[PDB]
């Protein structure tokens, strides 16, 4: 009972934990029974006592209402360090979404780290103790936070109006008080402006202020890169918005354009901090809720995209929720959170009884949380769903300050706001009679990529983004629609996201666009799309397109490794190396024996030998192993191998040196790549069940090589890079020579010579076209066949080398030819029928016996060896 | 043969079918109810009328004339001659598009050539109805001979029973009790209401069950001789499926929509109580222009893309910012192009999706919204902009006078609604080949 | 057989011979793949396997894999 006793002893400790240094009925069931096993099953006693001591936990949960997103075991962890100080800062993420981990200073805490790192300089320190609670301190933090916000608001609006330059407040702040100052500093400006009739002069200002942001941002190097590229995405908004305003013949269109877009306030009458910033769109007022939500990038200002803020401050308006609803890709939810993040509110995303949980605390605490692919649900959970948030909807409206949600008395928030997005391919009755539904129609991509393409300094911008939107509008007009062609603003995105590592090599301008757009674009299609791709590419783009080390490490590893340089197998090759070279999650894509696994273990040994870098392979299957078995279950605690291999790659000298490659071998099963999420797009943390967070080396390059894409989301086709295998790699002498070579590793010189004299391709090749014209029962490729007609050869020619040294030359010829026709025979040809087997030898002869053998060494037959059996009656 | 063809309306339609024990009581009815020369006639003409009198308001506009011409083509392929079958097939042919031909010349033929070669399909079609049977149930009617107790009202969108229902309750002398239906303490409100109303009497409405489908089917079936105890089932036709034996149980009843456009902007200005005099002069505008793209929405193949439904929360949306941008403007100069591009944009617009149908609302609020001295939003009316030295309730006065003033033509779908009308004829026709078409497929099985 | 991380057949100088009747029998899973031939396959091409309780590598040496299963 070594298992019992060891959970047993877990459950003592862990309420210990939670009570017993610490301070009815319960409690004394708890005491008496631990009396009795120190004495001396209780577990089950125990487990019930925790579930009647869930009331007492769901009370101290309430408490504080940020610890109610996570789950029971989780928030039992963090409550159980009460006294050591630990682990609550370290998996807090869950609770405010973009807050990753809280640094602390002789026992106080005094900054804050962002989602990527940022750190925050709080204004006031927080005493520790061992009697102090988390829910206390935990709340002492958020104030403070909210104060550090608000008081950094105050400098940087009191350093702008003093008359000082933004080059010098943009290193020292944080993001968002200079993204406040930016946008009242603007919105003052251009409404002293509207008082009169006069632009030139401030758009003039700030044309030079977009241009010294320009030039910090390319003397910034990764933290201000960020910042600056944040902050100057809305100074080109500042700036459209003022020339905008500058092409307005009357008042009335000036007016209408100025409401239109969003304006930023203040009141210098009122004293609280929370409350003392409201923007108003349209006319309606929304408050500014004053959080710190780390440095998420900006949406590019599409003014669709302020069409739709203009819809969600309507809905706001009246207490409504806002919904959408239209084709994928359209950035919905990133509309979303664009306004949660312009607005200065996180908001909770939902990847839709735990709905239920995420409902009410999303209710409870005022935030904001929205829905993706709301049409997926069940019948019975979208109800249950649906009359939740309709009902808190109703409490909503109505003006009440708490519902009664499953049997518990829960306060109703006075900010709460909920919003619901929509794929269809719909809405209820009951939501859509307190909803406000929105139809987003295509963004326009050549405004966000000119803008983009402004951040990134490229010397022509709007032609280059009008080009390049073309450019993929034709690409999707001209190919095959597949299943994973995607030509939208995704791939785009993509596409400017890596022009970046290219820049620095190549320079700024078309050639580097072009790169990059190959790079991505071409090896994810066909052969005639190819052809269609490379025609468009030089009709629109006037780029038509130093690689000697590389290119020649390649030919001598596939060289040395047997394999021949084909001019198709060279270019996936260099494709394959040159999209690794930047985008770490990669899939291979083709039919069985296209010559995946050998193109990229020739380029990992030819990156081997040029790099020097150590390489270390761990081929798996995704399919032979379970969900357990790759990953770990709580029976204790059993970690699986991928888990085994992440432990000991990162807790472990060599694999820090050492590029460790690992491949999953087989099919892309849509429950194995959902556990890949968390590590295939940014995050790169993998999410185990107990909630370790395993780190991930960047030389952790991740490989897919599956056949078939019928069953994978549409999603990770467009997060991971896809590599396209349209036709072989191979010459068929190729193979007949890797084989040859292959079975020679695993008079010699004469019988290889005559094995090889033996192959001729002039008839080779007629005699494989007329055997693919024959019936294959389970029917393979004659590319799939010369795999075990070669290793037959040689293994019956390795048989039979014990007597090939007293026969003449024309004998020898002769059994060479006889084995090559039997093992021809028996591959090419070897599984139909015996009608057939007499066709294939008529054809066979006609183009140069049945049961001719050679039996020890003569020309004999297999009629004078068989035996006539003697057989008894019973 | 009746049965048959109500039989197929069964099968299309999910509302539409038919008990046998329904037709077997209509039947009933016709001897319950107290000449061509003998007795046996007389009583088949009787079951036809009496058969149509019960079962048309269980259908729609579109079936019940299908099913009121189905039922003339039958009682005259019985009695008349072969000349008569003829004609009729002819026009039915030349009604669908299929084939065309004259008449083998019984004067209401020649009405009929007459209605059809002017090419007014309504009344050319609705001549079987005007012609043939004398007697049609509303629903009063309805409630008033019927021993059944449960009532399945089932309206489709845009159209609104309710009024009628509680207007009908103060006929008959009886309040009813509006339930919404949607939320677990509203579940158990509606259970207590129907328990105290099953053994004490009283009138009793269910409302909006659409999103209690489960609520229904957990409890309606297992709960189905009281005075002045009539419960109503609202329905949507064009919602989820009602359970079957839900529905063989209960009564079948359709509604329809008002025709004019006037009485919804009286109905909407009757609604709307209140706050300056420009704020009563854009309610007033704003009503008008949600009646006008209301009138729009139903010409579904031309004024339209696709059917749309703007309910009233579209009209408190745009009456809310109506009031918002009157009253947040100290200059009282009202920015008719900001309040233009946002009724055009993101009230009403908000659900459109294609650009086509943006394109007629922003067409429709230019033309209405314009805010200029001489507003000609229709033909028949003028209105003049008001004036700064009164108050409210003079202005109430002289809006409800212009709305009493003014009457509704019959081309008003063509002139109030700027639209042309060769599309309102094309419409007209291919709602014709539709219903030809339809019965003519029922005629050759 | 015999674990000696080398997989080794009892018998010293026979090769062991792997029998799999019907192979088209095993039933494929829910999104369209099967597992035991996917086994097979990591078996003859690999040669080898990964252990689940222990995650480990052995490799085969001598072991072969046949087959006898009806057309589909
Ligand atoms: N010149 C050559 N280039 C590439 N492969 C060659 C060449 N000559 C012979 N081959 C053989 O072709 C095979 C191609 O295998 P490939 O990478 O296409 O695997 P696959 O059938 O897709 O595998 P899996 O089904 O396991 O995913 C190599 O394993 C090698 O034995
Ligand atoms: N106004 C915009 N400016 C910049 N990028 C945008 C804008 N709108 C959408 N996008 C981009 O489009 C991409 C696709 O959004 P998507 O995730 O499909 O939204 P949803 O899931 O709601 O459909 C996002 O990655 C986003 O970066």
């Amino acid at each position: 009972i070594q298992v019992n006793w060891v959970e047993v002893q877990f459950y003592w400790l862990d309420l210990y934990g939670i009570l017993g240094e610490n301070l009815p009925l319960e409690t004394s069931k708890f005491k008496s029974l631990t009396s009795e096993y120190k004495m001396i099953l209780t577990i089950d006693s125990l487990k019930m006592i925790k579930s009647s001591l869930s009331t007492f936990l769901e009370r101290q949960r309430r408490q504080f209402p940020r610890f109610y997103f996570l789950g029971n075991d989780d928030l039992l962890k963090i409550i159980g360090s009460g006294k050591h100080h630990d682990q609550v800062s370290k998996f807090m993420k869950k609770m405010f979404g973009s807050i990753e981990s809280i640094i602390f200073f002789e026992d106080s805490i005094t900054g804050v780290r962002s989602v990527e790192g940022e750190v925050l300089n709080l204004n006031e320190k927080i005493e520790l103790k061992d009697s102090i609670q988390a829910q206390e301190w935990l709340n002492i933090l958020d104030t403070e936070i909210k104060l550090s916000v608000f008081t950094q608001f105050r400098d940087c609006l009191g350093q702008l109006k003093d008359g000082t330059d933004i080059e010098v407040v943009v290193s020292k702040y944080i993001f968002q008080a200079i993204l406040l100052s930016a946008q009242v500093m603007w919105t003052e400006l251009v409404e002293k402006c509207l008082q009169t009739n006069e632009f030139s002069k401030y758009w003039k200002e700030v044309d030079m202020k977009i241009k010294g942001l320009l030039d910090k941002l390319n003397k910034s190097s990764d933290n201000v890169k960020k910042k600056i590229e944040a902050l100057l995405v809305e100074y080109l908004h500042f700036n459209n918005v003022i020339g905008q305003l500058k092409n307005c013949s009357t008042k009335e269109e000036a007016r209408l354009l100025w409401a239109k877009v969003q304006k930023f306030y203040q009141k210098n009458d009122t004293l609280d901090d929370l409350n003392s910033v409201f923007i108003s769109q349209s006319g309606y007022l929304l408050q500014y809720k004053f959080e710190y939500i780390g440095i998420p990038e900006r949406l590019i200002y599409t003014p669709l995209l302020l069409v739709g803020f203009a819809t969600l401050t309507d809905s706001l308006h009246q207490k409504y929720g806002g919904c959408f609803f239209g084709p994928a890709g359209t950035g919905k939810t990133e509309t979303v959170k664009a306004f949660g993040q312009n607005l200065g509110r996180v908001v909770v995303v939902f990847n839709c009884q735990v709905l239920s949980r995420l409902l009410v605390g999303i209710t409870q605490i005022g935030a904001w949380g929205c829905f993706d692919e709301f049409n997926r649900l069940d019948e019975k959970v979208l109800s249950a769903v649906s009359a939740n948030i309709q009902q808190i909807q109703n409490g909503l409206q109505v003006g009440k300050s708490h519902i009664t949600l499953l049997e518990e008395e829960t306060p109703l928030s006075p900010h709460t706001a909920v919003f619901i997005t929509l794929n269809p391919g719909e809405l209820p009755e009951n939501l859509k009679k307190s909803f406000r539904e929105f139809s987003m129609k295509s963004p326009q991509s050549g405004t966000i990529a000119e803008m983009i393409l402004q951040i990134m300094g490229f010397e022509d911008s709007k032609s280059l983004a009008s080009k390049i939107v073309h450019f993929l509008e034709l690409l999707s007009s001209k190919c095959s629609s597949m299943n994973h062609y995607h030509f939208g603003l995704r791939t785009l995105k993509g596409v400017l996201r890596n022009c970046s590592p290219l820049v620095s090599e190549f320079g700024e301008g078309e050639k580097t666009v072009v790169e990059s757009l190959k790079r991505v674009i071409l090896p994810s299609l066909g052969d005639t799309d190819e052809l269609v791709f490379k025609d468009e590419l030089s009709k629109i783009f006037d780029s038509a397109g130093n690689s000697k080390a590389i290119v020649q490490c390649l030919k001598d590893a596939g060289q040395r490794s047997g394999f021949s340089m084909s001019e198709e197998f060279l270019k996936k090759c260099m494709q394959f190396y040159y999209m690794q070279k930047t985008q770490q999650a990669l899939i291979l894509v083709g039919k069985a024996g296209c010559g995946k696994t050998a193109t990229w273990k020739t380029v990992i040994d030819a990156m081997a030998i040029f790099d020097g870098h150590a390489n270390v392979v761990y081929v798996i299957d995704t399919k032979v192993l379970t969900k357990e078995s790759l990953y770990g279950s709580m029976l204790e605690w059993r970690d699986g191998l991928f888990t085994s291999i992440l432990r000991r790659v990162n807790d472990d000298g060599t694999f820090k040196n050492s590029r460790i490659w690992v491949v999953f071998d087989s099919d892309l099963d849509p429950e194995y790549v959902e556990a890949m999420n968390s590590v295939l797009d940014d995050n790169k943390i993998l999410t185990l069940p107990n909630g370790e967070r395993l780190p991930i080396p960047p030389n952790f390059r991740i490989l897919f090589e599956t056949d078939n894409l019928d069953h994978t989301t549409p999603a990770t086709i467009t997060r991971c890079g896809l590599l396209w295998f349209s036709t072989d790699v191979c010459s068929i002498s190729s193979k007949i020579d890797h084989l040859l070579n292959k079975s020679y590793e695993a008079e010699l010189d004469k019988l290889k010579d005559l094995i090889s004299d033996s192959f001729d391709m002039a008839s080779l090749t007629n005699i494989f076209t007329c055997s693919n014209d024959l019936v294959h029962i389970l029917g393979v490729r004659t590319f799939n066949k010369l795999e075990t007609a070669v290793q037959l050869a040689v293994h019956l020619i390795s048989s039979y080398r014990q007597w090939f040294q007293n026969l003449d030359d024309k004998s020898l010829k002769d059994v060479i030819t006889l084995l090559i026709k039997r093992s021809l025979l028996y591959a090419l040809a070897g599984d139909s029928t015996g009608e057939s087997q007499r066709a294939f030898i008529q054809t066979i002869n006609t183009y140069f016996s049945d049961y001719s053998t050679i039996v020890i060494l003569s020309f004999s037959s297999f009629c004078s060896e068989i035996p006539s059996v003697s057989l008894e009656a019973h | 043969k009746i049965f048959s063809m109500l039989e197929k309306f069964g099968q299309f339609h999910w509302f539409y079918g038919i008990s046998i024990g329904q037709f077997l009581s209509c039947f009933k009815r016709v001897f319950i109810k107290k000449a061509a020369r003998t007795r046996v006639d007389e009583i088949l003409w009787l079951l036809y009328q009496e058969v149509y009198c019960q079962f048309s308001t269980a259908l729609d506009k579109k079936f019940k004339m299908i099913m009121a011409m189905t039922m003339f083509c039958l009682y005259k392929f019985d009695i008349e001659s072969e000349q008569y079958k003829e004609a009729v097939l002819t026009m039915i042919g030349v009604l669908s598009e299929s084939s065309d031909g004259v008449p083998k010349l019984n004067d209401d033929l020649r009405y009929l050539w007459d209605y059809v070669t002017t090419k007014s399909y309504i009344s050319a079609l609705n001549w079987f109805k005007n012609e043939f049977f004398v007697d049609e149930w509303n629903i009063a009617d309805v409630v008033a001979n019927s021993e059944n107790n449960y009532f399945t009202m089932a309206s489709e969108r845009d159209v609104d029973g309710t009024f009628k229902l509680i207007e009908l309750a103060k006929a008959s002398k009886e309040s009813l009790k509006i339930i919404p239906l949607g939320s677990i303490e509203n579940l158990n409100y509606a259970q207590e209401e129907i328990s105290k109303s099953k053994i004490e009497g009283g009138w009793i409405l269910l409302q909006n069950i659409q999103m209690s489908l489960s609520w229904v089917k957990t409890y309606l079936h297992k709960h189905v001789e009281h005075e002045k105890f009539k419960m109503f089932m609202t329905c949507h036709l064009t919602g989820d499926k009602l359970p079957a034996p839900l529905l063989q149980r209960t009564d079948r009843v359709v509604y329809e929509d008002i025709p004019g456009i006037l009485d919804t902007v009286k109905d909407l200005w009757g609604s709307q109580f209140f706050s300056g005099v420009w704020s009563v002069y854009c309610t007033f505008l704003l009503s008008w222009f949600h009646a006008l793209i209301t009138a729009r929405t139903r010409l579904v193949p031309h004024g339209f893309s696709k059917k749309y439904y703007f309910n009233d929360c579209d009209f408190q949306f745009a009456s809310v910012y109506l009031e918002n941008v009157l009253a947040t403007n100290s200059t009282n100069n009202i920015p008719w192009a900001q309040v233009r591009d946002h009724i055009a944009t993101i009230v009403y617009g908000g659900k459109i999706d294609e650009e086509k149908d943006l394109e007629v609302v922003a067409k429709l609020c230019a033309h209405v919204f314009c805010g200029s001295d001489n507003l000609q939003i229709v033909p028949g009316v003028r209105i003049p902009q008001p004036l700064l030295q009164q108050s409210e309730e003079e202005e109430r006065a002289r809006l409800t006078a212009i709305l009493s003033n003014t009457i509704e033509p019959a081309d008003s779908l063509s002139s109030w609604l700027q639209l042309p009308r060769e599309s309102i004829l094309d419409y007209e026709r291919l709602q014709a080949k539709e219903v030809a078409s339809s019965t003519e497929q029922l005629l050759q099985e | 057989t015999n674990y000696v991380l080398t997989l080794l057949p009892k018998s010293d100088i026979k090769n062991l011979v792997l029998f799999c009747d019907e192979i088209n029998l095993p039933k494929l899973d829910k999104y369209g793949s099967q597992n035991v031939v996917l086994f097979l396959r990591q078996l003859m091409e690999k040669q080898g396997f990964w252990k689940t309780p222990e995650n480990k590598w052995v490799t085969i040496e001598r072991i072969h894999i046949v087959g006898a299963c009806n057309p589909p």
